[PDB]
């Protein structure tokens, strides 16, 4: 009835062959390209990857290996078992019945 | 944050949360007893005030 | 104070301002009947406010800066297109008539608001009481569908019932051939395409329906083209009317307060002129409605409520 | 008391700080009401009527301050009542003797 | 967590106070800075979780989900700005506001200690998500998709509300740290069967569990691209995250209550994978692919082993980036041909060479090519379900065959063969589109060099 | 463009009731101004 | 109506309610209801049309019948206790009559039939009083006599109201009928929790009053009484559609909006009393309400319905209705959940 | 004069602006004064 | 500059949030230097172990 016709689809490359696809305004289009590329790639992915690579012993995985070596060295030197079936000292436990 | 700050911050959090849990359980028990017995400040439904009663001699003697 | 119950309680009552000259007078007739001239003379002689006939852009003249708005904001209603293509498929004919009724409805409210607020009478050229003659003429020539007439009567039924009729109805009876001769003399290219049958239907609607009805509740004065030229005689007749009919005799401060509370609120006046009766001629789809509204908000001094538009020089916004 | 918003005993409690986070939220709600007031009346939302916007915040903060005081008083009264009842009925709230996990027996349910 | 909540809130005044043409530049730039700071949550210890305060805490489960959540906002903004170009400015800002408010609810949802606080924020995500679909969706059916999405979720969440409130009364707390220490075994009774169901069914509808999944394909077909990205990348994971937490207090009853849901998921994944081979709508195919992948997550969560919980966490992260990438790839075609039919435009490698490489990489992760985190997660789940029962290897194996078939079939049909003759508006890929694809795949493939940060608390 | 309700879609919500039945077939929308 | 008389009649309505809430004597409670009813009829009749006359007549008969039953309960109580104090009743038969009398006044199902019809037949401003202020007096009595109320009767009235209110609203296109059935459903939640925690009745009552007042005020601002009339608001006052959207979602109990708080707090109280089936049933049944709130949001805010040409004339004129307290009410209708613990002020 | 008719809010209602600022000022003075007296009475009752 | 002042909002939000996170730790010092695991004697000029 009284309805506007459906507009034809706009090709951003016609008015701006150098378009980055961000905006129809060339100056804004270029700025929006730079923030995405700089904050996305230069910062988050490059610095974030470097940050992740040098995390200080994520969840003390390295400490546990050093600690295990210390215990293995001590327990073998003294003729103790490397590891015991019982985690908790039976002298501190009181079974029923 | 260092591991000691987080560790002892966790203890402070646990103490508060543990204390709140105990108080929550008591309140349910206190409420149950007050409602069943009516011997506490809660569930104290009103009764007529005795200061509304007239104690003066009446027109007739038997009362 | 802005008018309301508080102002009413403090003495702002219609009867304290309305005199014996506080009359609403409407001038009616066929096309090219010289009613515009006679209406202008009655107002001057009687010291009443004159209201030109409400056209497509009447609302434009009462809001913003007063200048007419582009046609898209009027819905593309065109009186010129109506003469050239009265049966056009864009539904221009009824859309114009529905728009014109709303403009008259607004003007009648402006007129009543003026009369009740100042006590000065007003002179109108046609009104919402006589607007139907064009609708009947359009229908009888096949320019509009029957469903259009039904929509018009639905809107009229829930709007006209709120307002009092004119104190005086002045009808200027110019025979159709004389009008048909005056239209040609006036040299309007599109208007010259009118037909006598359309003009005859307009005349029949006045005499068949309008004049008999208004006589039941108004003082009706009739004149010919010659008798109409004598403005002093017409004004002499008006000043000697009795006023013993119609609902104006039942009015009092209480009822007029309620009437003034309505006519001052233009959105309440127009409330039912856009009832959701989906009729092709007057229905606008969402996308067109959306973008036309966005364009309207961009017009100078239209984004914000009047008084808060910096782009037109309003000041002290941070304290208003 | 009866039909008293803040009985006299409530003055023993510390007052809410004027920097209370809840009071700031109430002030924020008042600010939002100021903006919605401008919007429904088609005024410039941020700039219009700064005098009006100031009273929206002040009104909300003022009323919010006293509602916060009553709120804190009612919870203090709740705790005060509960502890007194526990004190007066030690038989219903015995201090049970707690055991350690080495002593308590819990069934093991293997996940395999 | 306030160092993330407040800056996220500040994105709203930033958007509304920006210059008219800088709304996309400003919101994208600053939401990337927030994403950058989210890596400070990697301060995870081997014994204790990172417990900030009485309200919020992070551990190895919520941290990767939080980083995915905050990384997805800038990606959703780049994805959306083209198809919203003709929208009026105020409505663009409202759209961005819905995305910002969704991130605010999500980062609070994943860090809440107390389970009712989790419930409320978990529920609050419904409102903006529904608004995005129904207001800014394209076609008529978006109104029905909103209703199915809303009422499927509420049919499950309302019983959860009753169960959680019941649990607090009995236990005295819903703080998750407390529940770790005060948890008591669930004994067999009909009362506990329904408590178990009330605790789980809400999360199952979110995953979604097979049989409760039909809302998901409707929502995706109808939602705008940003709606699909958040729906697939993060919103489905609320169900997984909820189940991972609440199973703590449902032992040992889970030992037998899981069986009907393991059968649905084990069989459901084969049926949904086979369904993907016959789908005609590209967005509907990807939606069914998500149901198949999330079926493994449900199984892994239900069998409760260290390897399966590590597999579940890795799959949730990997699926989020992959499925979001696939929707973006499908959308870029849609913004050219304005149809989701998979057979409409063919041979697109001939016309868009680089975009065909993004399709290839996305498909390879979807079929879980070693050593992608998609495979690591899937492999860990397959290892653990083998111990649960050796026979499951047959169902897992068949699914991996069918998954490769529809993943490549989608690639072959759209990218290879002969280009459709009459389609002549296939313009070259924009820098925005290429950057959008590479911001999915690059973080995904970089995680292969350091998988531990996505393996969750059981690592 | 994005689909928006047309006249047919709008008329679903313009009747006396939402779910017509044989018993309400004679019902009619009330007057616009509530006046009969 | 003369503006001075209208104010006096409004104050008499308020005074009748206040008398009920401050009286310790049953006769004065009954007098309060009589006074309140006397002054409410003129505002229902103030537009003088047959539908208004029918509504006032149906209202008069229902309220008059209820007030007779209330007096009968008062006299039975006097026979068996010899006193008039407003508190628990001292006879089970008196308690049933008083409970049924008050259910009739509140419009709870199955005494609900009058509420949709009376609300439809009176102006929006009168409907606002009917569905908000008029609940205060009966609820304040229920707050005081609940210890003697039969538990099975009150919960049956609550369940039926939630069911009837939910189902009735699905078939409505008139905005006043939708509000009426919304009211019936919400009275059900208020009375379900009354036996367990009367404070949550007050919380639900206050929040319900705020949201209902918000909706009625926004309907008045645009003079909308039908779904289709309301669907034009987008092309006149776009802001109003957003406020209507938020308020309706709040009335639907969706987190994190204020209308979640009363449903949430009521579920908590009944679970504490080992009542699990009833809260679960009520919450699920309340999805019926959420459905026909969502329908309104679809036609009002989330889609743009077709407009009319004459609407362009409305663009040129400002909104001049008072809309008193709307900015405050709408903010409280939607953004109060973070302040939920403040419900203890009602204790 | 841009407007064809004088707007209702062409010029600020100076009295109402004075009332608005006066009420805000009074409420802030009352609140701080109230808060200070609450603090002093709080310390007197607890002997701080 | 009036053109680029909006670019301090989010960074200031982060600083304020970082600030509020640290004050929140000051309300959780009930067990500072009191855990069995990390309890010790204060260093010669040390006022608290952490903050
Ligand atoms: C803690 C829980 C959560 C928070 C709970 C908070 C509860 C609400 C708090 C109270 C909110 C009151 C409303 C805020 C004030 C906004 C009105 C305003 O500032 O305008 C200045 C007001 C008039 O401004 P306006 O331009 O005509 O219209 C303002 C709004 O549009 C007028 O809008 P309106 O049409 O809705 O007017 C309603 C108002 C009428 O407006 C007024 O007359 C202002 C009255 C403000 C009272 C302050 C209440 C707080 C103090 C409590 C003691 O009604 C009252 O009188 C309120 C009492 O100026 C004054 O009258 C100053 C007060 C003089 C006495
Ligand atoms: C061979 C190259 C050398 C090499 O391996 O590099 C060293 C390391 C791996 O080797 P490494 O573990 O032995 O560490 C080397 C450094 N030393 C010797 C100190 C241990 O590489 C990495 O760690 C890269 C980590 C990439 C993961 C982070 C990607 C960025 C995340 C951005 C966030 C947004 C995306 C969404 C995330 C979703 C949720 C997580
Ligand atoms: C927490 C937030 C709760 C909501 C706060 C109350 C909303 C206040 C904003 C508003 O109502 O106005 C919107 C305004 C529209 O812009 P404008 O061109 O000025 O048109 C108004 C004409 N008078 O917009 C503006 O230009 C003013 C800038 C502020 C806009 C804020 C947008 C609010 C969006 C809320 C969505 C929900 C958030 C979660
Ligand atoms: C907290 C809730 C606050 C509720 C405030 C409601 C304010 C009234 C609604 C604002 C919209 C404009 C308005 O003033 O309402 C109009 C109405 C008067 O009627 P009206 O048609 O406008 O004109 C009368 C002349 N015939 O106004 C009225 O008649 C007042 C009716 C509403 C009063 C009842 C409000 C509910 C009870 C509040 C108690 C809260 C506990
Ligand atoms: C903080 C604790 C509490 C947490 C709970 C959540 C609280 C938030 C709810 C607050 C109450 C609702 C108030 C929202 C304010 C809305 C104002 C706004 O954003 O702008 C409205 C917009 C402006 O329209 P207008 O000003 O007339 O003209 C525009 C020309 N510039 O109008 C339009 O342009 C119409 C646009 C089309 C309609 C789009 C509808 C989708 C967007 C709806 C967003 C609001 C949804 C609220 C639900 C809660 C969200 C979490
Ligand atoms: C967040 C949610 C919490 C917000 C609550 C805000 C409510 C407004 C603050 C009022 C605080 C207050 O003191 O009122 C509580 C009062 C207590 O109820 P009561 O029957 O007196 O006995 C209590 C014993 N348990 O009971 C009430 O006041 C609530 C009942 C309201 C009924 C409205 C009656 C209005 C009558 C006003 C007459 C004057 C006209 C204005
Ligand atoms: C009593 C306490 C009140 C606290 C109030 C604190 C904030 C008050 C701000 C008052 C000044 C607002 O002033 C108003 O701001 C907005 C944006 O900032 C400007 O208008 C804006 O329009 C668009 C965005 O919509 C942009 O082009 C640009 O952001 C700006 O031009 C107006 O030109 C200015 O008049
Ligand atoms: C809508 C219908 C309205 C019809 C109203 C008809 C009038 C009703 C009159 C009720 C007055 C009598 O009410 C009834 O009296 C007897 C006499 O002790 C009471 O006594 C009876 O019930 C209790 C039960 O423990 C005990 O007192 C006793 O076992 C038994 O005799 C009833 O508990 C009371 O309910
Ligand atoms: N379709 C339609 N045309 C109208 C209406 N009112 C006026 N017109 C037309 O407006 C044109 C001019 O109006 P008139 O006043 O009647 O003619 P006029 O010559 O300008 O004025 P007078 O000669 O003084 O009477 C005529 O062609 C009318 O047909 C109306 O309600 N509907
Ligand atoms: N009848 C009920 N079950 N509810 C109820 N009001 N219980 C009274 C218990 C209570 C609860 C909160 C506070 I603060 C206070 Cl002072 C007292
Ligand atoms: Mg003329």
């Amino acid at each position: 009835w009284q309805e506007d016709p459906e507009p034809e689809d706009e090709n951003l490359y016609e008015k701006n062959p150098d378009s980055h696809g961000y905006d129809k305004d060339p100056a804004v289009d270029i700025w929006n390209m730079r923030v995405v590329f700089f904050f996305g790639f230069s910062i988050v992915l490059v610095l974030g990857s470097t940050f992740v690579a040098y995390l200080p012993d994520y969840r003390m995985q390295e400490w546990a290996r050093r600690e295990a070596e210390r215990l293995v060295k001590y327990r073998e030197a003294h003729g103790l078992p490397i590891m015991e079936s019982n985690c908790f000292d039976p002298s501190k436990i009181q079974l029923p019945e | 944050d260092g591991p000691e700050k987080n560790y002892e911050r966790t203890m402070a959090i646990l103490q508060i949360e543990a204390e709140k849990a105990e108080l929550r359980l008591k309140e349910l028990e206190v409420r149950r007893l007050m409602r069943a017995r009516g011997d506490g400040p809660w569930f104290h439904y009103p009764t007529i005030d005795k200061e509304l009663i007239d104690h003066s001699p009446k027109a007739t003697p038997d009362n | 104070l802005q008018y309301g119950p508080l102002a009413y309680i403090l003495g702002e009552k219609a009867t304290k301002k309305m005199t014996e000259k506080s009359k609403l007078i409407t001038v009616d007739g066929n096309i090219c009947s010289g009613k515009s001239k006679l209406a202008k003379e009655i107002a001057e002689k009687l010291g009443l406010k004159h209201f030109p006939e409400a056209g497509i852009h009447y609302v434009d003249s009462t809001t913003g800066d007063g200048k007419p708005l582009p046609v898209q904001f009027s819905g593309n209603c065109s009186l010129e297109k109506f003469y050239d293509d009265p049966k056009s498929n864009d539904g221009n004919s009824y859309r114009l008539q529905a728009w014109l009724y709303a403009s008259r409805l607004l003007q009648y409210a402006d007129a009543l608001e003026h009369l009740l607020s100042t006590g000065q009478g007003v002179v109108l050229e046609r009104s919402i009481y006589s607007d139907f003659v064009f609708l009947e003429a359009m229908y009888r020539q096949g320019f509009i569908r029957k469903q259009c007439v039904d929509h018009y009567n639905q809107v009229k039924k829930v709007t006209i019932c709120e307002y009092l009729p004119p104190h005086v109805v002045v009808y200027v009876d110019v025979p159709v051939p004389e009008v048909q001769s005056r239209i040609q003399k006036k040299g309007n290219p599109h208007e010259m395409k009118i037909t006598s049958a359309y003009l005859q239907d307009i005349e029949n609607a006045y005499k068949g329906t309008f004049l008999p009805e208004m006589s039941e509740k108004c003082e009706v004065l009739q004149y010919s083209a010659w008798e109409a030229q004598d403005a002093e005689k017409v004004v002499e007749d008006i000043e000697y009317l009795k006023y013993d009919k119609g609902p104006w005799l039942d009015q009092n401060d209480r009822k007029l307060h309620k009437l003034r509370m309505l006519v001052q609120d233009k959105l309440e006046v127009l409330n039912y002129t856009s009832i959701p009766v989906f009729l092709p001629e007057v229905t606008v789809g969402a996308h067109q409605s959306d973008q036309v509204f966005q364009e309207f908000t961009e017009l100078p001094g239209r984004k914000y409520r009047a008084g808060y538009n910096e782009d037109v020089g309003d000041k002290w916004i941070w304290l208003k | 008391a009866t039909f008293q918003f803040l009985p006299d005993e409530a003055r023993s409690l510390p007052p809410p700080k004027l920097t209370d986070p809840r009071l700031a939220f109430v002030g924020f709600l008042g600010y939002c009401s100021g903006l919605i007031d401008n919007a429904i009346r088609r005024r410039p939302v941020l700039l219009a009527g700064l005098h009006r916007q100031l009273l929206y915040i002040t009104s909300f903060v003022f009323v919010g301050y006293y509602l916060l005081k009553r709120q804190d008083y009612m919870y203090a009264v709740r705790d005060h009542d509960m502890f007194s009842y526990i004190k007066s009925h030690p038989e219903d709230f015995p201090e049970k003797d707690k055991k350690t996990y080495g002593e308590v027996f819990e069934e093991f349910h293997p996940v395999r | 967590m306030l160092k993330y909540i407040i800056p996220t809130i500040m994105l709203m005044p930033l958007t509304w106070l920006s210059k008219n043409n800088m709304i996309w530049v400003n919101s994208t730039a600053h939401s990337l800075l927030i994403s950058f700071t989210s890596l400070l949550l990697m301060n995870q210890f081997g014994d204790n979780s990172l417990n900030f305060s009485l309200l919020f805490f992070s551990d190895s489960l919520s941290t990767p989900l939080l980083i995915l959540t905050m990384w997805l906002l800038p990606l959703m903004l780049m994805a959306s700005q083209h198809h919203l170009s003709k929208e009026n400015l105020t409505r663009k800002k409202l759209f961005i506001t819905m995305l910002i408010s969704l991130q605010l609810f999500l980062i609070m949802t994943f860090t809440a200690m107390e389970l009712i606080l989790f419930y409320i924020l978990f529920e609050a995500t419904l409102v903006p998500t529904l608004i995005i679909i129904t207001r800014w969706g394209n076609q008529t059916e978006r109104l029905n998709a909103g209703l199915y999405f809303l009422f499927y979720t509420l049919a499950g969440s309302l019983p959860l509300l009753v169960a959680l409130i019941y649990i607090q009364n009995t236990v005295g707390s819903l703080n998750f740290l407390m529940l770790q220490y005060w948890v008591q075994p669930v004994h067999n009774s009909w009362s506990n069967v329904f408590m178990w169901l009330a605790c789980m069914m809400a999360f199952m509808v979110k995953m979604p569990l097979y049989g409760l999944h039909l809302w998901l394909p409707k929502a995706h077909v109808e939602a705008p691209i940003a709606g699909s990205m958040v729906l697939a990348a993060v919103l489905l994971k609320l169900g997984g995250y909820g189940m991972l937490r609440i199973t703590l207090i449902l032992n040992p009853m889970t030992d037998f209550m899981a069986y009907p849901f393991i059968m649905l998921s084990l069989w459901g994944m084969i049926m949904t994978s086979s369904i993907c081979l016959r789908q005609t709508d590209l967005k509907s195919l990807i939606a069914y692919s998500s149901v198949s992948h999330m079926a493994l997550v449900i199984v892994a969560i239900l069998i409760q082993t260290p390897w399966s919980y590590m597999g579940a966490t890795a799959l949730m992260i990997a699926h989020g980036l992959t499925s979001s990438m696939l929707f973006c790839l499908a959308n870029s075609n849609y913004e050219r041909i304005h149809s989701r039919t998979m057979i409409l435009a063919r041979g697109l490698q001939t016309l868009l060479p680089l975009m065909a490489t993004w399709w290839l990489l996305a498909s390879l992760t979807n079929l879980a090519l070693p050593p992608t985190i998609n495979l690591i997660g899937e492999l860990f789940v397959v290892m653990s379900t083998f111990s649960w029962s050796n026979i499951t290897i047959i169902l897992m194996g068949v699914n991996m065959v069918i998954t490769a078939l529809y993943s490549l079939y989608m690639l072959i049909m759209t990218q290879r063969g002969k280009y459709t003759y009459h389609i002549n508006n296939i313009s070259p890929s924009f820098t925005r589109e290429n950057a959008l694809m590479s911001l999915h795949i690059l973080p995904l493939l970089l995680l292969t060099l350091n998988p531990k940060i996505i393996l969750g608390p059981l690592y | 463009r994005q689909w928006q309700p047309d006249v047919e879609w709008a008329e679903q919500y313009g009747g006396a009731v939402m779910y017509p039945t044989k018993e309400t077939a004679h019902w009619k929308p009330p007057p616009w101004n509530d006046v009969d | 109506m003369n503006p001075i008389i209208f104010i006096i009649i409004l104050l008499t309505i308020m005074l009748g309610t206040i008398i009920v809430m401050i009286s310790s004597h049953w006769l004065l409670v009954w007098i309060g209801f009589e006074m309140n009813m006397l002054a409410i009829i003129p505002i229902m009749m103030k537009n003088h049309n047959p539908r208004a006359t029918e509504a006032s007549t149906k209202y008069f008969l229902t309220q008059s019948t209820a007030s007779m039953l209330l007096m009968m309960a008062v006299i039975i109580n006097l026979m068996f206790s010899g006193q008039w104090t407003v508190m628990k009743l001292f006879n089970p038969m008196a308690s049933m009559l008083m409970t049924m009398a008050l259910a009739m006044k509140l419009g709870m199902a199955p005494f609900h039939f009058w509420v949709p019809e009376v609300t439809q037949g009176i102006p929006l401003s009168s409907g606002l009083i009917l569905l908000t202020w008029q609940k205060l007096a009966p609820m304040s009595v229920l707050y005081q006599i609940f210890p003697s109320i039969n538990l099975n009767l009150i919960l049956t009235l609550s369940v039926l109201s939630i069911l009837i209110g939910g189902w009735g609203g699905l078939n409505q296109t008139q905005l006043r009928k939708i509000m009426a059935y919304s009211s019936i459903a919400h009275m059900g939640w208020m009375t379900a929790v009354l036996p367990y925690n009367p404070t949550m009745t007050l919380l639900n009552l206050i929040i319900y009053i705020i949201m209902t007042s918000t909706m009625f005020t926004m309907f008045m601002a645009n003079s909308t009484t039908t779904t289709l009339s309301l669907s034009h608001t987008w092309n006149k006052t776009p802001i109003m559609t957003v406020l209507i959207l938020a308020t309706l979602l709040s009335m639907g109990g969706l987190p994190p909006l204020s209308g979640f708080m009363p449903k949430w707090m009521i579920i908590q109280e009944m679970t504490k009393n080992n009542s699990i089936i009833l809260p679960t049933f009520m919450a699920i049944t309340a999805l019926l309400n959420l459905y026909f709130y969502m329908r309104l949001t679809y036609s009002t805010t989330l889609t743009m319905f077709p407009s009319t040409n004459n609407m362009k004339m409305k663009w040129q004129f400002p909104l001049m209705k008072k809309m008193t307290f709307l900015p405050t009410m709408v903010v409280l209708s939607t953004m109060m959940l973070p302040l939920t613990p403040m419900l203890s002020v009602l204790e | 004069k841009f407007y064809i008719q004088e707007p209702p809010h062409g010029s600020p209602n100076w009295l109402k602006v004075g009332l608005t600022l006066g009420t805000s000022v009074f409420l802030w003075i009352y609140l701080i004064k109230q808060h200070n007296e609450d603090v002093l009475e709080y310390k007197r009752r607890n002997g701080l | 500059v009036r053109d680029h002042w909006v670019h301090v909002l989010v960074p200031m939000g982060f600083v304020f949030g970082y600030y509020l996170d640290r004050k929140n730790d000051e309300k959780l010092t009930a067990f500072r230097n009191k855990s069995l695991l990390y309890k010790r004697e204060l260093k010669p000029n040390e006022e608290v172990t952490w903050k």
